RNA sequence: GGAGCCAGCGAGACCUUGGCCGAGAGGUCUUGGAAACUCCGUCGUGCUGGGGAUAGAGCAUUGUAAUUAUUGCUCUUCAACGAGGAAUUCCUAGUAAGCGCAAGUCAUCAGCUUGCGUUGAUUACGUCCCUGCCCUUUGUACACACCGCC
């Protein structure tokens, strides 16, 4: 497993904060880009809760970025046994994040889109799930 | 395997499960014919889908319905919704989509409740 | 949505743990559920009652509606509690008030703040409605002034915080309507008065109603969630209950 | 942001209290109310064009608002969502009323008849459903799943015919005559339909 | 740009002496600056 | 092919109620004329001559619908509302009915207690079921 | 004989008594001819009323 | 949990263990 | 006790009539096991319960 | 267990989902 | 015999007089614990 | 010329009564009255006496109180059945209202051979008050068609109810005779008396 | 009077499925740990087959040691009550209202409180005319448009 790219993102975040910390505290420009930075990091979900710049210096980690990867989310969300199984389902095109189908395991879900990750309507495996409960509806095509 | 489809129809706590398969025109609820459903006054409601698209489409199929929960009227509405949805699902998965479009058009034209659940969720009309 | 409400619930309980440790460390501001909206968006209130309410409870529910400026009374016929809370959340309601009675006499009053609580339950004693007054007249529905007295403990501040946000922000300085919550041995007395500033003092006229409310449960969640973690409960069978004070 | 086009200047800007990301907008024909929808709140913010103040936030959606439109004549507001329902808002007048209508699946796009008596909505199932606003009852439906053309991506490891990446229309619009609807999506096809007959007039690559 | 491409479902292009030609303008050429001021402003 | 469930309950019961009466082999206890079938009731059955035979016919149908039945169920099934107590039916009349049917051979003692439709009785029930249809 | 008249406009702010609406109606016999009337029931545009008398001119009812 | 838990889920798991212990 | 509903319970033979019960509302009571309790209200039927 | 039942993801998928008295006992 | 719980308070005239005196005092000083726009 | 959509005889192994087959031919109220030949004689009551959607039974469970004018879309028979159920003790018992209306229509057909639903429409049209009075004393004002329909239904049902409240006559027969008399326009019907009284009072305070 | 049947909440010896007696109440021997409603019939405008208070006579249960009450059943007896003055309270969709079922989970409740499901409406959903409660009379308000000293 290689994390060179994720390391580059985390390092760049630290460099941006360090360059910010250099700027005068009273500068209005410094304050907003800090808040804008914290906002986007919150928006993606890598910041689980709203934090401060000091926390953004250390709380950001590769694992946090890895945590937001689509196959990982399903694993917590219990769709797949393991990350490999999740990747295969993403690969086969059975996973749907809101209005659009995602076949890329490398995609990460933003915080808002987490609630809408769900399997495509006509996936054969949904038919297994509703078959197990005996709640399959052929009218709904699933 | 024998062709078949399954559907539900819900009204309040009443829930009806319908199995629609190929056959020779057996339409049963709770192991009894449709002609014996009670109350008699509302019997025609259950006939209503049967009565709208015509009984010719049914001569080639058998439906078995099991109803649980709710009261008499709720159960009747569950039966009618279940038969409608089961018919539509069958006429998709083993018959063309054009017959499907005709069935949905007729059903929704006369009354949309046959296909969509009529769930009257609470609504605080007063802003506040 | 069921996924969100659960996630936000899991997030909601997380802050209440986080703030609790922060408060303890400070021991060694407004609560988070209200910090987001305090002084921004006027509270949205719904007042309802138990199933098949008696006439007197219905009259009392109307009185509670008149007490709070932004309260709208809703009839609870056959409504199912998950549906009621779910419906109110869709409408954007901020708090829900449910009143219980015993033989046409109000007994309980429970306040639950949306979307994730807290839920406070009160017991009503010595209730006197304005319909028990002859030739009383109508209320004035200006934004009242609020008086909170003898709330000292941390639980006391919490209770004030719950009741405080039920009214509008920024009453006019010259508003003549004043509502007072006076704590006395955990028995919060609720009074409504209209005052006139005289050349040598102030003269107040009580409008009513009169009733004493005593908190006995406070849970971190909506009143529907019976499994919500209890923030605080009233111990009645402890040997010191007859002389223990909490507010 | 509201723009004057005679003088080409931004005369007014609106915004939510907490910087809500907006995806759709609709404007009163009278030019006095502006409403926008978001994918994160499920509330339809309302602003006054004249004043720039938030009049109120419309609540009632159990899902994210995907689209908005004000009736040109009657001034009703129809909003749809991934909530599998459509709500008609009579904001104007002394009393406010909301009429929700259920739909088979998530609603992605909505169109409004210029007469203002009907509303068309595209769903994830590949269905354009037309309703009667005054009666709140479905009046017609059109199938879209089979007409759409979607090409297997070079990165695809599954067939196009089995693909479900995009067989719905993300955008629709009426013809001003009112007898046709133009539709498109994340696909290679633009399909023009005839509403009263529910048939495909012609498809475009 | 980097955080967007990871989180974008669709295409995201990479963001981009002598007298210079302003290749884009906020206002039409024929419109005159005086005409852009309201009477109250004047 | 014909079955009791394929016949209307009231139609079959009325048809089968007569068959017991026309047959004349069903034992009828002497006190049928002086009972109400429940303490909650207040007057005896109006159709004094045939109510017991109709009572037997209704019981016969239930044993077909439910394979095993005891006097306890029939006590509650034929019970009704009277605050309200929901008194169950008279045990004696039901018990006589079960005994009377098994003399005819319509019913017999089920395993693990209760009563079961006799195979001869099952044919007998179907015979009148087709009779009503035809 | 009783005339018929189709409501074209529901007048607002007319200051009428509670429960009474002032409306304008055009006679079906003569689409041009118009008359202002008081209606007690719930009324809308495009509804037709039975005007027994066609000569009078409505006045505000307080 | 191959990549661990965020703070919020980590807190949730701890109470989950405590309740099961009781 | 003769009838119990979780925390609430009915007691008999302590008092002879509801009159005696009235004087002792709010009284502190405990079981042999040490569960503490309180005399809530008098039952109209039978006397003393 | 109520919280587990309250929070069950309907979309959760696992691979397992694809899958005389004495005389009687002798017979079986 | 001991009482386990607090007696319900009784509203007598002197309690009311003390209450209204406090209310009047607060209005004199304009000391209102009120929510104010932020 | 013939159009043929079926080449085989339709036999259902589960028997269906032939009357239900003739119902498959056309929809009818209780499978015994036809909606094809009904017309509202008075133009004003058109678009508010809705009869163009045929229904087998009055019960529909429709949402008609949601908007200001959904009641106009309601079938008139269902409105009559709903109005029939009053006084509290009869509240919530819709099935019995349906049964009563069925028996009433049977009675109306028995006495008079015309289609009973046509008689229903005629009675509703006739007994609607065209002009009424409002307190200022009184002054006359006109009546909207929706108010005409509502008042007609209320008057007819109230008259039928009160007539048989303590009389040997049952609700069905009194409803039948009230409705027949109203359709004839005779003064015998209670609703016609009240309508004429209201119009006369408007004449006095005209 | 018969017959037909449909729910959802709920689990810290006693419950029980079944058999035998008794008209019933209720006894005795053993195994495991819902109503309203609908269909067919009788009755019939008569304080009547509505009403079941009071009273008498019996058949039983529970304690406890009394001929003590207690809770049910059987017959007879057969009242007030025939829609409610002056006045008054509340109420807009699963709402008013009818219907039953369950739990008594630290406050209040013991045929009372809460919860649950079942049947299910009429009218209104517009107005400031009356009443009452308020808001404004430094556009302050970023274009166009309208306005122009309480
Ligand atoms: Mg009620
Ligand atoms: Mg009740
Ligand atoms: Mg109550
Ligand atoms: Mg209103």
């Amino acid at each position: 497993e290689d994390y060179h790219k994720y390391n580059r993102i985390c390092g760049d975040i630290r460099r941006l904060a360090n360059k910010l910390s250099l700027l005068p505290p009273t500068d209005p420009f410094r304050r907003k880009h800090e808040q804008l930075l914290l906002d986007k990091l919150y928006a993606m979900g890598v910041l689980t809760t709203k934090s401060k710049i000091s926390d953004l210096e250390n709380k950001v980690t590769v694992s946090a970025i890895c945590r937001r990867r689509l196959p990982v989310i399903m694993h917590r969300l219990k769709m797949a046994e393991t990350i490999q199984d999740a990747v295969k389902f993403i690969e086969q095109g059975h996973v749907r994040v809101g209005p659009n189908l995602i076949n890329d395991p490398a995609y990460l879900v933003t915080r808002n889109m987490e609630d809408y990750v769900t399997w495509v309507d006509n996936s054969k495996i949904k038919k297994t799930l509703l078959r197990y409960r005996n709640q399959i509806d052929d009218f709904d095509f699933s | 395997a024998v062709p078949s489809v399954q559907t539900f129809g819900k009204k309040k706590s009443a829930t009806a499960v319908a199995h629609v398969k190929a056959g020779k025109g057996l339409i049963k609820v709770n192991g009894s014919p449709i002609t014996l459903v009670e109350p008699e006054i509302l019997r025609f409601k259950v006939y209503e889908p049967l009565l709208l698209v015509g009984l010719d489409k049914f001569s080639n199929i058998d439906i078995r319905v099991r109803v649980t929960g709710g009261g008499h009227v709720s159960q009747v509405y569950a039966i009618r919704q279940a038969i409608a949805k089961g018919l539509v699902a069958y006429h998709q998965k083993y018959v063309d989509e054009q017959s499907k479009n005709e069935l949905k058009k007729a059903f929704t034209s006369y009354d949309r409740t046959l296909l969509i659940a009529d769930s009257r969720r609470p609504e605080p009309k007063k802003f506040g | 949505m069921l996924r969100r409400q659960a996630r936000e619930r899991r997030e909601y309980l997380y802050r209440k743990a986080q703030e609790l440790q922060d408060s303890q460390l400070q021991q060694k501001q407004v609560d988070d559920e209200y910090a987001a909206t305090s002084g921004i968006m006027d509270p949205r209130i719904i007042v309802t009652t138990s199933r098949d309410p008696s006439t007197r409870l219905s009259q009392f529910a109307k009185e509670i509606k008149l007490l709070f400026p932004n309260a709208v009374r809703l009839n609870r016929g056959n409504y199912v509690m998950p549906n009621l809370v779910d419906a109110c959340k869709k409408s954007g309601t901020t708090d829900l008030v449910v009143l219980h009675e015993h033989r046409g006499v109000p007994t309980s009053l429970t306040i639950s703040h949306f979307p994730h609580g807290p839920t406070a339950q009160f017991s009503l004693h010595n209730v006197v409605m304005r319909h028990d007054i002859i030739n009383a007249g109508n209320q004035s529905e200006v934004n009242p002034h609020l008086i909170f007295d003898n709330f000292t403990t941390a639980l006391g501040k919490r209770v004030v915080c719950i009741l405080k946000h039920l009214f509008n922000a920024g009453p006019k300085k010259d508003s003549e309507r004043v509502i007072t919550f006076a704590n006395r041995g955990d028995f919060i007395s609720v009074r409504q008065h209209v005052y006139v500033r005289t050349r040598e003092g102030v003269e107040i006229a009580e409008v009513g109603p009169r009733f004493e409310m005593r908190l006995f449960e406070l849970r971190l969640g909506t009143l529907e969630n019976k499994d919500a973690d209890v923030e605080w409960q009233l111990r009645r069978f402890i040997r010191t209950a007859n002389k223990k004070d909490y507010l | 942001r509201a723009w004057d086009l005679i003088r080409y200047r931004n005369f007014r800007t609106f915004t939510g209290t907490e910087r809500i990301q907006f995806n759709c907008l609709a404007v009163d024909p009278s030019g006095e109310v502006v409403c926008a929808g978001s994918l994160d709140n499920f509330d339809i913010h309302v602003w006054s064009v004249q004043t720039g103040q938030l009049l109120d936030a419309l609540s009632g959606h159990e899902g994210p608002v995907s689209c908005l439109s004000f009736s040109q004549e009657n001034s009703v507001l129809a909003s749809a969502s991934w909530d599998k329902t459509i709500r008609i808002w009579s904001i104007f007048g002394r009393s406010q009323q909301v009429e929700p209508i259920e739909v088979y699946s998530d609603v992605l796009a909505l169109s409004m008849r210029p007469d203002g008596k009907e509303v068309a909505v595209s769903t994830l199932k590949g269905q354009i459903s037309i309703f009667n606003i005054e009666d709140a009852k479905q009046v017609g439906n059109i199938d879209c799943r089979k007409d759409i053309i979607s090409g297997r991506f070079n990165q695809d490891r599954f067939t196009a015919k089995n693909s479900e990446r995009s067989k719905f229309f993300t955008t629709i619009h009426y013809s001003f005559d009112g007898m046709a609807i133009v539709a498109g999506g994340n696909n290679n096809s633009i399909c023009l339909y005839d509403v009263p007959n529910e048939v495909l007039l012609k498809r475009f690559i | 740009y980097k955080l967007d491409v990871l989180s974008s479902v669709h295409f995201v292009p990479k963001p981009a002496e002598t007298p210079t030609i302003s290749m884009e303008d906020a206002q039409p050429l024929y419109m005159s600056n005086a005409s852009s001021l309201a009477p109250q402003e004047i | 092919g014909v079955s009791v469930r394929d016949v209307a309950a009231q139609d079959f019961i009325n048809a089968y109620a007569s068959f017991l009466q026309r047959q004349g082999k069903l034992e009828v206890p002497g006190y049928v004329d002086i009972v109400k079938t429940s303490s909650g009731n207040e007057m005896p059955p109006q159709d004094a001559e045939g109510w017991f035979y109709k009572r037997a016919a209704s019981v016969a149908r239930h044993i077909y619908m439910r394979k095993q039945v005891g006097v306890g169920k029939l006590n509650k099934l034929y019970g009704g509302a009277k605050p309200y107590k929901h008194i169950d039916a008279s045990g004696s009349i039901n018990r006589k009915v079960l005994q009377a049917l098994e003399k005819i051979g319509i019913v017999e003692i089920s395993p693990k207690g209760g009563r079961r439709i006799s195979e001869n009785g099952q044919r007998d029930l179907d015979r009148i079921a087709a009779q009503t249809l035809e | 004989p009783v005339t018929l008249a189709k409501v074209i406009k529901v007048l607002g702010r007319t200051g009428s008594r509670g429960g009474v609406t002032q409306v304008r109606v055009e006679f079906l016999e003569d689409t041009s001819r118009t008359i202002v009337r008081n209606v007690k029931g719930p009324v809308r545009e495009n509804d037709i009323l039975v005007l027994m008398e066609s000569e009078r001119e409505a006045r505000r009812l307080r | 949990n191959p990549y661990g838990l965020n703070e919020v889920d980590d807190f949730a798991s701890k109470r989950e263990k405590v309740l099961l212990g009781q | 006790p003769y009838k119990i509903f979780k925390n609430t319970a009915f007691i008999k033979d302590m008092f002879s009539s509801a009159m005696e019960v009235a004087r002792f509302e709010g009284a502190q009571i405990k079981t042999v096991s040490g569960i503490r309790g309180e005399i809530k209200r008098a039952l109209s039927k039978p006397e003393g319960h | 267990l109520r919280e587990k039942a309250k929070e069950r993801n309907p979309d959760e998928y696992y691979h397992a989902m694809h899958s005389s008295m004495d005389q009687v006992k002798l017979l079986k | 015999f001991d009482r386990t719980a607090k007696p319900v308070p009784v509203i007598t005239s002197e309690v009311t007089e003390s209450l209204e005196d406090m209310i009047r005092r607060r209005i004199q000083d304009s000391n209102f614990d009120d929510l104010q726009r932020r | 010329f013939e159009v043929v959509e079926e080449f085989t005889p339709v036999v259902l192994a589960t028997p269906i009564p032939e009357e239900v087959q003739q119902a498959q031919t056309e929809i009818k109220l209780f499978n015994k009255w036809s909606f094809e030949e009904v017309e509202v004689k008075d133009a004003s009551l058109v678009d508010y006496v809705q009869v163009r959607q045929p229904i087998f039974v009055a019960h529909t469970a429709g949402r008609y109180a949601n908007k200001r004018f959904r009641k106009a879309q309601c079938p008139i028979i269902e409105r009559l059945t709903n109005s029939l159920m009053m006084n509290g003790r009869n509240n919530g018992k819709k099935l019995k209202a349906v049964r009563i209306i069925k028996h009433t229509l049977d009675i109306i057909n028995v006495l008079t051979d015309q289609n009973p639903i046509q008689v229903v429409v005629d009675a509703i049209t006739n007994t609607g008050p065209r002009e009424d009075t409002t307190r200022v004393r009184r002054q006359a004002v006109d009546v909207s068609p929706l108010r005409r329909v509502n008042q007609a239904i209320a008057l007819l049902t109230i008259g039928a109810r009160e007539a048989a409240f303590r009389n040997i006559k049952t609700i069905a027969e009194t409803l039948a005779e009230e409705l027949i008399n109203a359709a004839k326009g005779s003064s015998t019907s209670y609703a016609i008396k009240k309508k004429d009284e209201l119009e006369r009072v408007a004449k006095s305070n005209r």
